[PDB]
DNA sequence: CCCAGCTCCCTGCTGGCTCCGAGTGGGTTCTGCCGCT
DNA sequence: AGCGGCCCTTGTGTTCAGGAGCCAGCAGGGAGCTGGG
């Protein structure tokens, strides 16, 4: 209250840095139980976690001492094991993997040639547009030139899935098909420079390539995916709740299958299974991948699905 | 050994390995029900083609097959329950990885656990010993014991009979004296003492046995209170001065960039240093600058801040804005924070500017 | 069947959704009546601004937040203490309030959660 | 329909069915039973005069 | 179907022949390749000295000679079995130097790596 | 299919006869009790009542010894009861009684109830099963096609639908290609003969052709001789189908092993699924064939989706019998499953405990409960709709709601086409009732005289066409086709025959005299084509 | 969709017309700012509408 | 001093993705269960 | 008694809105260049 009103002048948009998603998150260290209480007692390491919001009617929360109402949620996080693509993203991440080579990961088109001076110069303030033109550029090109003069293969997508494939690889024989990882993606990224991603458009300050890569997964506050106290006294969790809940038990198994040596294909199969229930938590309807599926089956409420046409938050809501 | 293991890698003339499914912990089962039906088979007009069966037991849910063809491999796996599921897809290791899947890795007292079931339930314990052979681990813990009990003269097995309706005892401290004064017989074994079957501790820990499956040994952390009944580590966050007291870099004070566990790494920004440099904990040391603010997280008076007047080599001294008060804490326990101490009450027990009643 | 008096329905300050603070739904819930997206653009036409504020704003889920001035992100504030502290900047004075619908403080939270930094910059 | 629960205005919360709001007549009658599971079961109907 | 071991109890590993049996079947026969020297039978004491209870996986051979795995595990001279992948311990270094003196040189099982 | 299983001891549990009771209830004591209709809505209960069998198990270890036991009456479910059915407890009783039992007399039935809700099953349409129809889609790449939905009398396998395109023109000329189920792409009809095991083009032609005067037909086919000539051999155009597959299994003999059983068992089911009846196969394919020919030259009208006599109606007898022949596979299943890991260990089993009625009872209640016709945990992929709570706002609406129709189009859909009134619906279906809402013509009811045929066998059918002068198929020759007249039996060509007219006099005079023929069979004699064809589909 | 989206107006408006999800992933990945200028966007955040 | 590769680019096609009016009143079923540890 | 898995029967299975338009990827073909003869 004491703080000054304000109206809006804008709306800064962009994607949250890791460092960010940690720095805003009262669950210090993750969440690393998928159980929500604890004889009753809500765990704090656990889903319902007090410092994320107040839990019971006429309660305060843990974080900013407030009572249902004048409560907002607090955010958590959890430390995925190991990088994950982001659905939403995907498309975006493989036009900037075909724009830059894998291993200086510089432009396949230099920033002082003409044509891309052109580019930029003409696409100013238009970041989707510049990005589109310079995609075509490094389409055109396959090679690094002050680069590698090495041989960008050809990125392919497969459900969640991305395979990187070498026609005429540099050496007599190195590699024909690789499937790309999201570690690998996300190395390549942070080796990206600054002004080649102003190049590509992709504003530095408010958005990396590398944040595009879940590392950090940001945890709604209760008050996002509200859990009903019931006539009978389970309590019902949210479909949120029941997919973070499996992404945090595959986050832990493979957390173990890691600290304790698990052979490289189970390690790979977690990695598969996370991205795939991240991927489903983002959006429940990729085509071809299955559903995921509640209980009796029937299909969850992706946050995606939460927002996406009439009888939405923008449409059915705002 | 490792020139000839070379000439022994493997080749594509060799039989290739692949993955298959199976049930969990019948693993051994599996292979040699499987042997006894390829001999069996051996007579036969069709014998198995593949060329061996791998079970290892660091890999769980799973059992490797060389052979020449997967249809090989199906062959020899059709007509086993546990590998029902496995029937549908076989996997194609990599050359690689084949190696790996050969190769093996093979490898506590005075430490916190809790138990499952039971009457002491929810009840943190210390380890004294462990013995796999017999499954028993022994823990040390706060006794509960039934003064009433005693006094009345009741037998443990009455007790457990009417266990139903009879409320637990809770935690204190063994005293003979007490059961001397309520007529119960104490025994003296050497520095344990025997009563009802059971060894206590002069001190009064309780001391017993119990099933490891019983015992919890996973996600399991004692409080603060509880750590106090029964009597390296770094607090580096982003935002804080710190300083490179050893290296060849010395007398230089840097900013907490980045924070990690035993190798922090942090990327430290020194005076007239754009670059950031490299320094795991043990190099890393909290140091800070004359009249600053500093908070300290953990110490005889945690969740207090202050101004520092001086800074010694290991004593930093601090006055709280409490009280007009000399506080000396480690330098690394300080930290440095300009945000004012929040204060925050533990247990939401009351709430600031909430009437109390400290007397009628 | 249809008789009047098993349509008849009024609301002022109901109960409300759990999710979102608006009105509930149905009169057997003694719910509110739906300002669609054409009764929004209608008024938009007749340009009652603040009919259409009050409308959609102050009579359906008014709400208020803490707002960091710097990163533009919601900012803890325990309002007894007075305590504004935003975690990423460290800040506690560059604190501002700022009105909104509570459905738009959950789009926004919802947006957040599909890591994006809707960052709202008071200035 | 007064009902209420035993709690794991102490040990009982209040779980009764309320006549709907604005609805008003005169409760026509009454019937008790058991559900397959043998569990107390009672309908009542209500009639209002239009 | 002698070679595969009676059951799951009591199995042991061969800290030579690298076989996997039991106790009894190993008093019973012994290697299938190793008796002359091990002289497992007729003495339960040289199976206790010469096979070890702990062991890490076991893989069956059909075929050591054409059996890339046993080529690997130094088990392909070996007739078709089942063979534990590793064991643990070492024979004793009396029955060492007698086979020293028999001029078959001893080899150590533990192809686990020690951590 | 009885179940069979190896631990060595083999058992048969092959089921005999079903036993259904009258609707029963039980209390903790035990005691059944006959539930009122008026107690089952009363206490929220479900008119239904247990159902059994016998089961007789055999098993076999070694020296061929026979252990055949028999477990009679076995209890394996309840099976809701449509009320005033003739096995539900108010069958045939009187006025006065129904009065004392406190039902009205002249509540008409024709529902179930379910935990006390009243729920009534809306036919559903769809397109009538074994027949031909011509479809032109310009839209597509297919300038016209025929389609087949075969299906056995009764088959636990859906309706296997086959179509037969002619591509659009546009190399030289336009290629006839069949898709069949469980082949992901087209093949040609050459090819599919060959496979079949026809290899002479005399022959394929005399199959599809019947007429060789015609070369209007004989060069339009052409051109798919020209495209599928290089396979000349059964053997490779079954190679070749298998390479098809959608798994082509790597071996030449797997691969030409699954085509076979694709063709014998997945192609045309109705026309037969059992070895030796390639020649029927050929013949229906070429029939199928012929009509794509003439559709595509005109000289047969395109068939009309909504004309409704292509149409049926699956009442509540089809549907429960798909619902029941689902839930008994997986009751089988979970049979085998139970009786499988007890014989692992060498001990026997069960049978009893083996078997889960609530398998059955469940499935059948939260069907006619929820509506969604399928499976529960595939409630998204069931259609939803059927079995719709009665609507008790009046007689006229519960007789209307119990006369209902509903067409699975979809709502969603805006094409006016299907929803539109149409000419058949006379006397059928009432041209005003239909609700206004966005399921407008979607909706139906039946007019007061319709009445919907609820099927019969046809042996009766066939054996009095054999003792007539009909022809069988495989016993004529192609040449007797052309001119004689084809004769259809719920879409499977029979035979032939040469007096239609005195034999379609016979057929009528024989069903209005109820002697072999009953009412509900139709027969329609198409005298501008050659065809006579004989429903008795329900 | 778009002819409306590939004009530039601003993200949230897009959002509020259509593709809600594609057109916030896009203002994201790019860092773009909406003005607050249209009448939908000062819908959306409760502020008196131009 | 042609010229067959080879690069670059444009056409055209195929295949994939998103949308499909607004509100209203009722109703029922369901939001785990069984095998393994 | 609590955790893990999972039923779509055809492991291989029917249409869970069909249809109407944009946009992306890739095959193909021609224009033009260029290191050999
Ligand atoms: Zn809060
Ligand atoms: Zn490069
Ligand atoms: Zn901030």
């Amino acid at each position: 209250s004491a703080c000054p009103l304000r109206t809006i002048k804008r709306v800064q948009f962009g994607v949250l840095s890791p460092d960010e998603l940690k720095r805003m998150s009262v669950t210090e260290g993750g969440i690393k139980y998928p159980e929500t209480t604890e004889g009753g007692r809500p765990k704090l390491g656990g889903l319902m976690d007090p410092r994320q919001g107040v839990i019971e009617r006429t309660g305060r929360c843990q974080t900013c001492a407030g009572n249902m109402t004048e409560c907002p949620g607090h955010f958590g996080h959890i430390e995925l094991a190991k990088p994950v693509f982001h659905v939403g993203f995907l498309v975006k991440t493989m036009k900037v993997l075909r724009c830059v080579c894998f291993f200086c990961s510089k432009l396949l088109v230099d920033s002082n040639n003409p044509k891309i001076k052109d580019i930029l110069a003409k696409s100013k303030g238009q970041p989707k547009k510049r990005l589109t033109h310079v995609y075509d550029l490094c389409k055109g090109k396959n090679i690094c030139e002050g680069g590698c003069g090495r041989y960008q293969p050809r990125i392919r997508r497969s459900g969640l899935e991305l395979y990187a494939e070498w026609k005429h690889v540099n050496e007599d024989s190195q590699e024909k098909k690789i499937l790309l990882s999201p570690e690998r993606v996300h190395e390549i990224f942070k080796r990206i420079s600054d002004e080649e991603c102003f190049v590509l458009g992709m504003e530095p300050r408010y958005a990396r390539p590398e944040w595009m890569i879940v590392t950090v997964l940001p945890v709604p506050p209760l008050s996002v995916r509200p859990a009903v106290v019931m006539q009978g006294s389970a309590r019902n969790q949210d479909d949120l709740t029941h997919k973070l809940a499996d992404i945090v038990k595959i986050n832990n198994q493979l957390r173990r299958n890691e600290q304790n040596g698990a052979a490289a294909h189970v390690i790979a199969e977690d990695v598969k299974l996370l991205q795939f229930h991240v991927a489903t938590m983002v959006d429940n309807e990729l085509p071809g991948l299955p559903r995921a599926m509640q209980k009796s089956g029937r299909p969850l409420k992706s946050l995606k699905q939460r927002l996406k046409g009439k009888e939405g938050r923008v449409r059915g809501n705002l | 050994d490792d020139i000839t293991q070379q000439q022994l890698l493997p080749g594509v003339k060799d039989p290739n390995l692949w993955t298959v499914k199976c049930k969990i912990g019948e693993e051994r089962a599996t292979a040699i029900s499987l042997m006894r039906k390829f001999i069996a088979y051996q007579f036969t007009d069709t014998p198995l083609q593949i060329k061996s069966v791998v079970a290892p037991e660091h890999v769980k849910g799973y059992i490797y097959v060389e052979a020449y063809k997967q249809t090989h491999v199906k062959q020899a796996i059709e007509g086993v329950g546990n590998l029902r599921l496995g029937y549908w897809n076989q996997q194609m290791v990599p050359i690689k990885e084949m190696t790996d899947v050969l190769k093996v890795v093979k490898e506590k007292p005075k430490s916190w656990v809790r138990l499952k079931r039971g009457i002491y339930k929810d009840d943190i314990a210390q380890v004294d010993y462990v013995e796999p052979s017999q499954n028993t681990i022994s823990l040390k813990m706060i006794p509960r014991i039934d003064y009433d009990r005693i006094k009345a003269r009741m037998s443990l097995k009455d007790w457990f009979a009417k266990r139903k309706k009879f409320k637990r005892p809770p935690q204190r401290l063994f005293d003979a004296e007490k059961i001397r004064s309520l007529g119960g017989d104490v025994a003296s074994d050497g520095d344990f003492l025997i009563f009802e079957g059971n060894r206590y501790s002069r001190k009064g820990f309780l001391f017993k046995s119990f099933a490891m499956s019983a015992v919890i040994t996973e996600g399991v952390k004692p409080t603060l209170s509880e750590l106090e009944k029964f009597e390296r580590e770094h607090n580096f966050q982003p935002g804080d001065n710190v300083e490179v007291c050893e290296g060849e870099l010395i007398n230089l004070q840097g900013k907490i960039l980045s924070v990690d566990g035993n190798k922090i790494t942090i990327m430290p920004k020194h005076e007239d240093l754009k670059d950031m440099l490299e320094f795991p904990a043990q190099e890393l040391r909290k140091y800070f600058k004359m009249g600053d603010h500093v908070k300290v997280i953990a110490g005889r008076f945690e969740g207090d801040t202050g101004l520092i007047v001086r800074v010694e080599e290991n004593f930093v001294i601090l006055f709280s804005d409490l009280t007009m008060h000399e506080l000396k804490v480690l330098p690394r326990d300080l930290q440095l924070c300009s945000e004012t101490a929040s204060g925050v009450d533990v247990g939401g027990q009351h709430e600031w500017g909430e009437l109390v009643q400290l007397d009628p | 069947k249809h008789m009047v008096d098993d349509k008849i329905h009024s609301r002022a300050r109901g109960p409300i959704q759990i999710l979102n603070r608006q009105p509930m739904e149905g009169r057997s819930r003694d719910g509110g009546l739906r300002f669609g997206e054409m009764e929004r653009d209608c008024q938009i036409a007749h340009g009652a601004a603040q009919f259409l504020r009050e409308r959609l704003f102050e009579a359906s889920d008014p709400y208020q937040v803490h707002v960091c001035n710097l990163c533009g992100i919601m900012a803890i504030a325990n309002t007894r203490t007075h305590t504004y502290e935003c975690r990423g900047c460290r800040n506690k004075t560059q604190i501002s309030l700022v009105r909104m619908p509570y459905a738009c403080k959950l789009l926004f939270q919802e947006l957040m959660s599909m890591s994006i930094a809707p960052r709202m910059m008071s200035v | 329909i007064g009902k209420t629960v035993t709690l794991p205005r102490y040990t009982k919360r209040d779980c009764s069915t309320f006549l709907r709001t604005s609805e008003t007549g005169i409760v026509d009658q009454v019937m008790v039973t058991l559900n397959q599971e043998g569990y107390k079961f009672c309908k009542i109907r209500v009639r209002s005069v239009r | 179907l002698e070679t595969v071991p009676k059951d799951l109890r009591h199995l042991r590993a061969c800290l030579l022949c690298s076989l996997v049996k039991t106790i009894d079947q190993f008093e019973y026969d012994g290697c299938d390749n190793c008796d002359a020297y091990l002289q497992m039978k007729g003495n339960r004491e040289m199976v206790y000295d010469c096979t070890s209870s702990s062991f890490d996986g076991i893989i069956a051979m059909m075929s050591p000679e054409d059996s890339w795995v046993s080529k690997w595990q130094r088990v392909s001279n070996f007739k078709p079995g089942v063979y534990a992948v590793s064991v643990t311990g070492r024979l004793p270094q009396g029955i060492v130097r007698e086979l020293k003196s028999r001029g078959v040189a001893y080899k150590s099982r533990d192809t686990a790596i020690k951590t | 299919p009885p179940i069979d299983l190896q631990a060595p001891p083999r058992y048969l549990l092959k089921f005999e006869q079903i036993y259904l009771s009258k609707p029963t209830h039980w209390e903790r004591d035990g005691a059944p009790s006959p539930m009122m209709p008026n107690e089952a809505r009363l206490r929220n209960l479900t008119y239904s009542a247990p159902l059994y069998v016998d089961i007789t198990k055999t098993v076999i270890k070694e020296g061929e010894e026979q252990l055949q036991t028999q477990h009679q009456k076995t209890f394996i479910g309840k099976i809701p009861i449509m009320l005033r059915s003739t096995y539900c407890l108010l069958n045939g009783l009187t006025d006065r009684d129904l009065c004392e039992l406190n039902e009205c007399p002249l509540d008409p039935g024709g529902y179930f109830i379910i935990n006390g809700s009243e729920k009534v099953l809306i036919a559903q349409e769809k397109m009538a099963t074994n027949t031909v129809y011509v479809f032109a889609k310009k839209d597509s790449k297919y300038a016209y096609t025929g389609e087949c939905r075969s299906c056995l009398e009764n088959s636990s396998r859906p309706t296997s639908t086959i179509w037969v395109s002619m591509l659009a023109r546009g190399a030289i000329g336009q290629r006839i290609v069949a898709t069949l189920p469980y082949i992901k792409q087209e093949v040609p009809i050459i090819i599919v003969f060959r496979a079949l095991g026809f290899v002479s083009d005399r022959d394929i032609l005399e199959h599809i052709i019947y007429d060789f005067e015609d070369p209007e037909m004989m060069e339009m086919v052409k051109p798919s001789l020209d495209e599928a000539f290089v396979i000349q051999e059964q053997n490779v155009a079954l190679n070749f189908i298998g390479s098809r597959g959608a798994k082509p299994g790597v071996t030449k003999e797997k691969r030409i092993k699954y085509a076979k059983e694709v063709l014998q068992k997945e192609m045309l089911p109705h026309v037969g699924v059992s070895d030796f009846c390639e020649t029927k196969k050929a013949y229906f394919l070429g029939y199928m064939v012929h009509r794509l020919l003439l559709a595509a030259l005109g000289r047969r009208e395109l068939d009309d989706r909504d004309h409704y006599g292509n149409k049926r109606l699956d009442l509540a007898g089809p549907l429960l019998a798909f619902l029941f022949r689902g839930m008994f596979k997986n009751l089988l299943k979970e049979v085998r499953i139970y009786a499988q890991k007890f014989i692992d260990r060498g001990k026997d089993f069960n049978l009893e405990l083996a078997i889960k009625t609530r398998i059955i009872s469940d499935g059948l209640k939260y069907s006619l409960a929820t509506g969604n016709w399928g499976d529960q945990k595939k409630a998204h992929q069931a259609r939803a709709g059927v079995s719709q709570v009665l609507n008790r706002l009046t007689f006229a609406s519960t007789l209307s709601h119990l006369r209902r129709l509903n067409s699975p189009i979809g709502r969603d859909g805006k094409l006016a086409k299907p929803r539109q009134l149409h000419n058949t619906l006379w006397g059928m279906v009432c041209p005003a009732e239909t609700p206004e809402g966005h399921a407008v013509g979607l909706v139906k009811n039946l007019a007061l005289m319709a009445y919907i045929s609820v099927g019969s066998q046809p042996s009766p059918i066939l054996e009095f066409l054999e003792e007539w002068s009909m022809e069988n198929l495989e016993e004529i020759s192609p040449a007797a086709i052309a001119d004689a007249t084809k004769i259809f039996v719920n879409g499977c060509w029979v035979g032939i025959h040469k007096d239609p007219e005195q034999l379609m006099n016979t057929l009528r005079k024989l069903r209005r005299q109820m002697d072999i023929i009953v009412s509900e069979v139709s027969m329609i004699r198409d005298i501008r084509e050659r065809e006579i064809r004989i429903y008795t589909d329900a | 969709r778009h002819g409306v989206n590939r004009q530039d107006t601003g993200p949230l408006m897009k959002c509020s017309f259509e593709e809600t999800v594609d057109v916030l992933m896009e203002a994201a990945a790019h860092g773009e700012s909406d003005p607050m200028k249209g009448v939908s966007e000062n819908i959306m955040l409760g502020q008196l509408a131009p």
